[PDB]
C-alpha cells in the first residue's frame, strides 16, 4: 500500500512573470490591469456631461452664434470639447486669463444664463445694433449672444455708467470686451471720442482700459482687435461699468455653482444612454481593478493609470500537468 | 522552487485532484484515489486572498485628474506640469510592476513551502512504518485500509498500532 | 531522558500585519508612526517664533495700528499667523505680489525696523497728518505706522523727489502705497493736481503709477482704493521716489536677514516655555521615529508625514503562549 | 509558517524561556529546565536590529515644508502645488505601508527559519542515539546528564561516547 | 568512499549590503551605480553643442559686441553657458519674459541669422549711428549687432512705420528695445517728441510702449534704461513696427527650428573631439548602468540620477574561502 | 542563511571548484576531485541574470532634464520646481537602495536554497547505502567508483545494485 503527496494542476494557460523567471504558466491568477472600455460618453454618477458641440469654452461663454444655444439652466458632471472646435473667438482678439477661466470652470457644476443688462433698457442714447462679419450666422453678419456692441447714436456717444447688484446668492461670471479699431477715423465714426476709456470696478476687481489704435494684419478679414475680459462677482457685491466708448457691454452673465470631481476633457466619442463611475476621453470604465492602461485623463472614481501592458498576479501554483 | 517540492522531488502536478491545491493520492486493496487536504488549502486560500486584497487596497481611488492649458508665455509652467505628471506616472508604473513581480515570486515560494510542509508532516507521522520511494510517495510496511489512509490524511496516524507488522515486514 | 527545541512567548498583545495575514500577535515590535505631540508652540533650536497676534503679514508689514507694536529688532525661527486675523489691510486696496512677499519672508530670519524717511524732515511743503476711519485705533481715525499719507499743504502740492541710500549692509524691504480717490473733486482737494503721477526707481526696480478715478462700491465705508507695493533694495543701492500727488510715502522700512528652515504657519496653539526640533501647527514633536500622522505642515527636523493610522514593524516571533 | 517550525510541528511557544528567542528544554534524572540558545538568538537580534535601523535610515530627515498662498488669478498654480503635495503623500504612504508589510512577513519567516535550523542542527548531532517523538523533541536512547545536555546545546555532542548504549537500548 | 556537496568560493573582495546584514563579502556582483565620466563636453548623437563663450542667452540674442560673432547658420544639440558670463545685457534695462525666452530656446535645434531690416534701407529720415559706452567694443563706444538705435535726423524724428512678412517657412524670433532717458531734455534731443510711443503688432502679438522719464541710479554709468522685448512671428505672418521715437529697432532676426532632447546647461568643461549619448555639466557618461551619482542635470539618454554612494547587486554566493 | 546550508551545516566554500556555483567533491580508490553541478548552476545563472536584467529594465531611459530659471518675482514657482525635483530625487534614491537590499537578501537566500536542495536530492538518492558524516558529506557503505560517482552526480544512482553490500557493511 502506498500514499503520495502532490499538488494541483489544470488546463490553465495563464502566464505570469517573477523576478527570477518570466512566462511562468500557473493554475490560477488575477488580472489587475484594466484595458477594456465601452467607447462611449456616459453619465457620471447620474449626471450627464456638458457637451459644447461646435463651440469651445471661449465660444460658449462669449455666445458664438454658430453654436446651438443651450438651455437657460444647466448642470453637468464634466465638460467635453470636440477636438475640431472651429467656433470660438470669432472676432480677432486676446482672451485675458482664459486658462484661469477654464480652471475656474473646472470646479463649476451648474450655470444659469440670465440677462444682467437688458438690451432695450440698459444703454440709452447708444446704438445696440452693432454686428460684424467675423461673427457671421446664417450668412448674415452677427455678434455674440452674451455681448452687445455699443456705438455712437445720432453722432454722440454720451458717457454711460451702469451697474448690477448680485442678488442671485451665488457667484456671477460677467464677461465684457474692449474694441481697438485700426485707425482713429473709425474710432471717431464709432465712438465720437478719440480719448475714450472704460472702467470696470467691483469690491475686489478694479481695471481701466484705454484703446490702442494701430494698423494690424488682417485676421478673419479684420484689422481691429477685441480683447475679452471676465470677472467673478461675489454674492451681494455690485459691478459697475463706466465708459465713453469702445465698451463691448455685457448682456448675459452666468450664475455659477461650485462642485467637486469635475473637469474639462477633449473627446471624440458620442453621448449614450449609459452611466458610469469612471469616464475617460476614449470611453467609460466599469471596473474595480486597481490599475488601467486606457488613458491618463480620468473623471470620477477610476483606477490608477500606468504604462504597463500586463499586470497579472498569480494566485495558484506552477501548472505542471505532464 | 525555493523549497524544492514543486517542480522538485515531486516532478509534476495532479490534474485529477480538482478539490484543492494540495492533497494526497492513496492506493490500497480497497482501491485508489485522490483527496485534497482542506486545511492547508484553506489556509493558502486565505493568505493569498489577503495578499490580493491588500495589493488592491493599497492603491487608493484615483479621483478626477485632467490636463491644464497654458498660453504661449507660460512654457515653463507647462513643462513643470508635464514633468510632474510624467514623474508620477513613471513612479507608479515602476511600483506596480515591481510589486507584481515580487508578490508572484513570493506566492510561488509559498506554495512550494506548503507542499514541502505537508510532505514532512506525513513523513514525521509515518516514521519507519513506511519507506520513502521518492516522488513524494510512501510505501507502507503494513496494510493501510481507508480508515488508516484517513488517519494519515487528518493527522491521527497510530504508529504503535502498526509498529509490529511494519517491523515484521521490514525484517 | 528528553530534550526539546522551542521558541519564546510572553504576555505581549502587540499585533502587526503581514502580506499574507492581518492582526498577527507578536512577542516584540517597534512603532514607527509618531502620533503624539504636546499641543504647544515651542522654540525651534533655541529660537522663539514670530507671533503676529491679531495681525497677518500684510497688517504687520504695513503697520496696522490695531496690533501691538513689536520690538525694533526681532529674530525668529518661523512665523505664526492666527486663523482669525481680523487686522490686515485696513484701507481697501490691492496688495500687489503679496504672495511673493510672503514667500520672501519665508526665508527671512530677522528684521530691524528703522525710520527710512523721518516724518518731520523728509517731505517739506506737504501735509503729513492724513488719517482715515478705515484704519481706526482706540476709536479715533488713524493710519499705518510705517506709511505716511502726503496731502496738499496751503493749497499746493509741490513735486517731491526724495531718495534713500542703503548703507545697512543687508536687504531693505521698502513698502509704499498709491491712493485712488473715487472722484476728481477729492483728487483736487487732496493733491491739487488732476494729472498726478508717482515714480519709484532703484538699480533693478522701475515703476510708474497713475491714479485711476472712478466710483467704486463701499468697502469698509470707503469708495476709494489704495494699492500697496513693495521692493527689496539691495545693499549699496539707492531707492528714489518722485511724486506730485497720490503717494502714500514710506516712513519705516525693514532691514532683513536671510536664514534657512523657516516658514509661515497658521496655528491656534499658544507659546510655551519649551524647545523642540520639530514644530507643527497642532504642536511640537519630540520623536526620532521615521513617520508621523500628525500634520503635513512641518518646521525643522521632523518625521515624514503619512496618512497611515498604524505603522508597526515586528521584531519578535509569533506569540503562541498556549 | 514558511518553514513549518513556528506554529508548525512545534505547536506553541515557551513562556518559561525568558532569556532568548530560541532555545531548549531538557529533562533528565538531575531535573528539568529551560535554556536559551544565545548564538542563534544573538544573530537574530543583530539581523533584526540592522533591519529596523535600515528602515529608519532610508527615510531621510523631513526638513521644513509649509504651504503656499495664491491669489484668485493663480488657480492653476495652486492646483499644481496641491497635486504635487497629494502625489508625494500618496507615494510615501504607499511605500511605508508596503515596506512594513513585506518586512513583517520576512521577519516571521526568518524566525521560522532560525527555529527549523536549530532543530535540524540538534537532529544531525544526535543521529540515531535519540528518537524523534515529535513536537520538536528528542528522546534519548541513553542517559544524558547535564554535561551531555550542555554538549548538545553548544554543538559538541559525542556520538561514539553513547553509541554502544544507544544501540543496546534501541535493540 | 565519500562524496560531499559544497559551493563556490574565490578571492573576491566584493561587498554588498542586505536588509539583515551589511558588508557581506560575495563571490560575484554587479555595480549599478555609474560614477565615472570623461570630464569633457562631447557631441550628442553626432551634433556639437552651441557654446556661447563669454556671452549668455541675452547677450548672444541681442548681439553683444564683446562676444565673438557666430556663423550665420548654426545647429546644436544643447546650449552651454559659462558660469562667469560677464557679457550679457550691456545697457541697463529689463529683459521682459527672458526666462520664457530661455525655455523656448531650450527646444530650438537650429538658427539662421538674417537681416530682417537692412540698416541703410529700412529707416529713412532717421539716424542709425547711435552708440553707447555701456556697450563698448575695443575701447570705443558701440551697440548691439542685432539692434539699431534710431535717433533724430536734422532736428526731426518723422513717424516711422515698417513691417516684415515671414516667408522663411519657420518661426522668426524678433527682438527690439525701448529706451527711457532720465530727463525730458535728452528725450527732446534724441527723439524731438515728448509724447512719443512705440507699437509692435502681429496676428497674435499686440503691444504699445510709452517712455517713462525719471532720474535713476547709475548702472554701468547710465541713468537711463532700455527694456528689451521679443516675439515669435509665425510662418506667413507679418510683424509691424510703428514709432515716433524711443524705438531700438530690430536689424537681425533669427529663423528657428524646433527639435527634441535639447536644453541649456552651465558647464566649466571644454569641448573635445568626442561623441556621447549622455552629457552632464561635469562630463560625458558612457554607460548602460541604470543609475548614476554624477550630476542631476542630464542631456540625452542618461541613467537616473540618485544621491546614493553605492548600488551593488550580488549575483554570486557568500564568499567563504576559509 | 535562511535555509541553513551556506554558512550552516556546510561551513565554508570550495575555492577548488571553479566551474560552477554548486557541485560535489568525491574521494574513492581511483582518487579525489571536484565537479560542479551544471544543472543547478545553469538554472541559478538564468534566474539571477533575469533578476539583474529586470532591475535594469524597470529603470527607463532618463531623457533630457535640465533646470529652469525664474526672475525675482517668481520665488513661489522656483520653490515649487525645486520641491518637485527634490521629492522625485528622494523617491528614486529610496526605491533604488531598497530594491538593491531586498534583492541581495533574496539572492543569498536563493543560493542557500539551491545548495540545500542539491544536498537533499543526493541524500534521497543515497538512502541508507551511505551515512551522513556531517559537513554536507556522505560516507558510502560500499565501493563507489567513478561510474558510481557519476551516477550520483547526474541523478541515476542504482540503490539495489549496492543495497546488499551496503547492508553487509552496515551490519
Ligand atoms: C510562454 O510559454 C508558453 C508555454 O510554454 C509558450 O507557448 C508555446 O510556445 C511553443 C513555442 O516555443 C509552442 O510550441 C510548438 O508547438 C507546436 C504545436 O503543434 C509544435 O508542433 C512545435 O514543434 C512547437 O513545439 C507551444 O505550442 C506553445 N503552447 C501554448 C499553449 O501556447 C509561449 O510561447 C511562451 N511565451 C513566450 C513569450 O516565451
Ligand atoms: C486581533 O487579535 C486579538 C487576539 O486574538 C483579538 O482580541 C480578542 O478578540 C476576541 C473576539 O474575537 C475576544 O474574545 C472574547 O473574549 C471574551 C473574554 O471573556 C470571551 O468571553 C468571548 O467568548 C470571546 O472569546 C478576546 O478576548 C480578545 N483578546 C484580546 C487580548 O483582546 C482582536 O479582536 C483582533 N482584532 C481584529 C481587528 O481582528
Ligand atoms: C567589510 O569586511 C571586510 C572583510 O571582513 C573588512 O576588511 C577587513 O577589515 C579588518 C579590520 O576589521 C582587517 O583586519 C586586520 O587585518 C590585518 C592584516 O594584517 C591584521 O594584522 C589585523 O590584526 C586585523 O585583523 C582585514 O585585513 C580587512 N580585510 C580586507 C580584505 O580588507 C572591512 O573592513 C569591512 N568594512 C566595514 C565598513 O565594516
Ligand atoms: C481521522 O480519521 C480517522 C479514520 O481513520 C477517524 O477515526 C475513526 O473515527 C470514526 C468516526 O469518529 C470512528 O467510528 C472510528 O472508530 C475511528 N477509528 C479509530 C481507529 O479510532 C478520526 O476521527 C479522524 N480525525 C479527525 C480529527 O477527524
Ligand atoms: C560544551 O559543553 C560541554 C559540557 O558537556 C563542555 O565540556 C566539558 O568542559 C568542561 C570545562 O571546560 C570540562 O571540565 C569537562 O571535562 C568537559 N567535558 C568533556 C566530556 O569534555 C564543552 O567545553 C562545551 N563547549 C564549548 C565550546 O563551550
Ligand atoms: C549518469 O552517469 C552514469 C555513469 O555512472 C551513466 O551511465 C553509464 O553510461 C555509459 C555511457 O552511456 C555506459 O557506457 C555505461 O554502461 C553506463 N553505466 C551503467 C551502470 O548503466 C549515465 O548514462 C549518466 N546519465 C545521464 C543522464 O547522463
Ligand atoms: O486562485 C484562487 C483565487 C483567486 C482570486 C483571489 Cl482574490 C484569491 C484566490 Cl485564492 N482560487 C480561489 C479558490 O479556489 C481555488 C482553487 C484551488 C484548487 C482548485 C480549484 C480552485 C483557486
Ligand atoms: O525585539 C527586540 C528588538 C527591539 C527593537 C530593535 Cl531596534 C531590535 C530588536 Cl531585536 N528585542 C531586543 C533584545 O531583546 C529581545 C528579547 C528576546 C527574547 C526575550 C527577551 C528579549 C527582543
Ligand atoms: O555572477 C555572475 C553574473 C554576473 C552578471 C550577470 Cl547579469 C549575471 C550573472 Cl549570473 N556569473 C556569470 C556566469 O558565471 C558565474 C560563475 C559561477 C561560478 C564560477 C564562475 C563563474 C558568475
Ligand atoms: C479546460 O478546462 C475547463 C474547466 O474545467 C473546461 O471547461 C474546458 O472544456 C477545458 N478545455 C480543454 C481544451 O481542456
Ligand atoms: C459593470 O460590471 C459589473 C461586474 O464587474 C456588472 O455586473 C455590471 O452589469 C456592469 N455594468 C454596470 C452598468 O454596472
Ligand atoms: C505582563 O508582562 C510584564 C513583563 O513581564 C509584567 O510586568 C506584567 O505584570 C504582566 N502582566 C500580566 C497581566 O501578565
Ligand atoms: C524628548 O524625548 C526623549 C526620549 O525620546 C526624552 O528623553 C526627553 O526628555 C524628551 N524631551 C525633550 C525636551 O527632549
Ligand atoms: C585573484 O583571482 C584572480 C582571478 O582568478 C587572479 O587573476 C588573481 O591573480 C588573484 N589574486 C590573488 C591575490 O589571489
Ligand atoms: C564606451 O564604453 C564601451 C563599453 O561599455 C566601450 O566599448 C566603448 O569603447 C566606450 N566608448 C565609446 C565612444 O563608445
Amino acid at each position: 500500500d502506498t500514499i503520495c503527496i502532490g499538488y494541483h494542476a489544470n488546463n490553465s494557460t495563464d502566464t505570469v512573470d517573477t523576478v527570477l523567471e518570466k512566462n511562468v504558466t500557473v493554475t490560477h491568477s488575477v488580472n489587475l490591469l484594466e484595458d477594456s472600455h465601452n467607447g462611449k460618453l456616459c453619465r457620471l454618477k447620474g449626471i450627464a456631461p456638458l457637451q459644447l458641440g461646435k463651440c469651445n469654452i471661449a465660444g460658449w461663454l462669449l455666445g458664438n452664434p454658430e453654436c446651438d444655444p443651450l438651455l437657460p439652466v444647466r448642470s453637468w458632471s464634466y465638460i467635453v470639447e470636440t477636438p475640431n472646435s472651429e467656433n470660438g473667438i470669432c472676432y480677432p482678439g486676446d482672451f485675458i486669463d482664459y486658462e484661469e477661466l477654464r480652471e475656474q470652470l473646472s470646479s463649476v457644476s451648474s450655470f444659469e444664463r440670465f440677462e444682467i443688462f437688458p438690451k432695450e433698457s440698459s444703454w440709452p442714447n447708444h446704438n445696440t445694433n452693432g454686428v460684424t462679419a467675423a461673427c457671421s450666422h446664417e450668412g448674415k453678419s452677427s455678434f455674440y449672444r452674451n455681448l452687445l456692441w455699443l456705438t455712437e447714436k445720432e453722432g454722440s456717444y454720451p458717457k454711460l455708467k451702469n451697474s448690477y447688484v448680485n442678488k442671485k446668492g451665488k457667484e456671477v461670471l460677467v464677461l465684457w470686451g474692449i474694441h481697438h479699431p485700426p485707425n482713429s477715423k473709425e474710432q471717431q465714426n464709432l465712438y465720437q471720442n478719440e480719448n475714450a476709456y472704460v472702467s470696470v470696478v467691483t469690491s475686489n476687481y478694479n481695471r481701466r482700459f484705454t484703446p490702442e489704435i494701430a494698423e494690424r494684419p488682417k485676421v478673419r478679414d479684420q484689422a481691429g482687435r477685441m480683447n475679452y475680459y471676465w470677472t467673478l462677482l461675489k454674492p451681494g457685491d455690485t459691478i459697475i461699468f463706466e465708459a465713453n466708448g469702445n465698451l463691448i457691454a455685457p448682456m448675459y452673465a452666468f450664475a455659477l455653482s461650485r462642485g467637486f470631481g469635475s473637469g474639462i476633457i477633449t473627446s471624440n466619442a458620442s453621448m449614450h444612454e449609459c452611466n458610469t463611475k469612471c469616464q475617460t476621453p476614449l470611453g467609460a470604465i466599469n471596473s474595480s481593478l486597481p490599475y488601467q492602461n486606457i488613458h491618463p485623463v480620468t473623471i470620477g472614481e477610476c483606477p490608477k493609470y500606468v504604462r504597463s501592458a500586463k499586470l497579472r498576479m498569480v494566485t495558484g501554483l506552477r501548472n505542471i500537468p505532464s | 522552487g525555493l523549497f524544492g517540492a514543486i517542480a522538485g522531488f515531486i516532478e509534476g502536478g495532479w490534474t485529477g485532484m480538482i478539490d484543492g491545491w494540495y492533497g494526497y493520492h492513496h492506493q490500497n486493496e480497497q482501491g485508489s484515489g485522490y483527496a485534497a487536504d482542506q486545511k492547508s488549502t484553506q489556509n493558502a486560500i486565505n493568505g493569498i486572498t489577503n495578499k490580493v486584497n491588500t495589493v488592491i487596497e493599497k492603491m487608493n481611488i484615483q479621483f478626477t485628474a485632467v490636463g491644464k492649458e497654458f498660453n504661449k508665455l507660460e512654457k515653463r509652467m507647462e513643462n513643470l506640469n508635464k514633468k510632474v505628471d510624467d514623474g508620477f506616472l513613471d513612479i507608479w508604473t515602476y511600483n506596480a510592476e515591481l510589486l507584481v513581480l515580487l508578490e508572484n515570486e513570493r506566492t510561488l515560494d509559498f506554495h512550494d513551502s506548503n507542499v514541502k510542509n505537508l510532505y514532512e508532516k506525513v513523513k514525521s507521522q509515518l516514521k519507519n512504518n513506511a519507506k520513502e520511494i521518492g516522488n513524494g510517495c510512501f510505501e507502507f510496511y503494513h496494510k493501510c485500509d481507508n480508515e488508516c489512509m484517513e488517519s494519515v490524511r487528518n493527522g491521527t496516524y497510530d504508529y504503535p498500532k502498526y509498529s509490529e507488522e511494519s517491523k515484521l515486514n521490514r525484517e
